[PDB]
């Protein structure tokens, strides 16, 4: 299992799981990039560094990690992968996607949490490019596969 | 989402305008992060509490959870919107200003998020 979640910001300051944004402010920190995410699998310590930025959550199953990775210096373009906990393998999740029978270029752009059926399910917010409409994307870790899509605003 | 019978305006404004952003959980904790995690609709003028996100604004709780949270963008590039007046969507009147954003998102965070009080 996922243990000891650590979020490392450029500056250096460390965002641990489940910390909340008002702590964040409470601390006096501004917004920064993120560039590593490190944790526990058994007796190995894990990460993935990006100096351009990622945005990482671990799925509520534990044993997954949904990361949104930076493609360039903007923090806008990025890639959807899930990384198996012990960071051997890993997907990249589509985000061309099949809305109303057109095939939809876009970039996913943040995570939340709703409640689920399995915790191996997560949500990833996704900027539909033509328009920017915002689709609510879930996504099943334990298979790599998008569960539904649905219009958000 | 618009009021029926009020005109929706298409306009271009300039870099430096700023409004107010309700912000989800997950939106603000990326928001934190360094993202440019910004949703299509906004406020030019105060958003008082979460009440009035949801009565007066009519962000609906299917789409954002928690908005405990308020943002201010300002635009960093002349910038499409559409404004006008919220229209009732649910048990929600509506009846406020809202703006939102056409095409290219071309917006920046103005300081941290602030808390939003639930009245």
């Amino acid at each position: 299992m996922i243990s000891d979640f650590e979020r490392i910001r450029e500056d250096g300051k460390v965002i641990d799981e489940n910390m909340t944004v008002d702590q964040m402010i409470a601390l006096g920190w501004s917004p920064c990039r993120v560039v590593e995410a490190r944790w526990r699998w058994q007796e190995q310590l894990l990460s993935v560094v990006n100096s351009r930025g990622l945005l990482a959550i671990v799925v509520p199953d534990r044993q997954h990690l949904a990361i949104l990775w930076n493609d360039d210096d903007t923090g806008v373009a990025a890639t959807l992968y899930v990384v198996s906990g012990d960071r051997q393998q890993q997907i990249r999740i589509a985000d061309q996607l099949l809305i109303n029978g057109q095939l939809e270029a876009g970039i996913y752009s943040w995570f939340e949490q709703f409640p689920q059926v399995s915790p191996s399910i997560f949500t990833c917010m996704f900027s539909r490019q033509r328009d920017q409409a915002m689709f609510r994307v879930d996504i099943d870790a334990s298979t790599g596969d998008i569960v539904s899509i649905q219009h958000s605003r | 989402a618009w009021l029926e019978g009020t005109q929706v305006k298409t306009e271009i404004v300039p870099p430096g305008r700023q409004y107010q952003m309700v912000v989800a959980k997950g939106q603000a904790e990326a928001i934190m992060q360094g993202k440019p995690a910004f949703g299509g609709f906004a406020a030019p003028e105060p958003i008082p509490s979460q009440a009035y996100a949801r009565d007066k604004l009519v962000i609906l709780d299917r789409f954002k959870t928690d908005v405990s949270h308020v943002i201010t963008v300002e635009t960093t590039a002349p910038q499409k919107i559409h404004s006008g007046i919220t229209g009732p969507l649910e048990n929600y009147k509506g009846g406020v200003q809202q703006v939102e954003f056409v095409g290219d998102r071309n917006l920046k965070i103005v300081g941290t998020p602030g808390v939003l009080p639930v009245e």
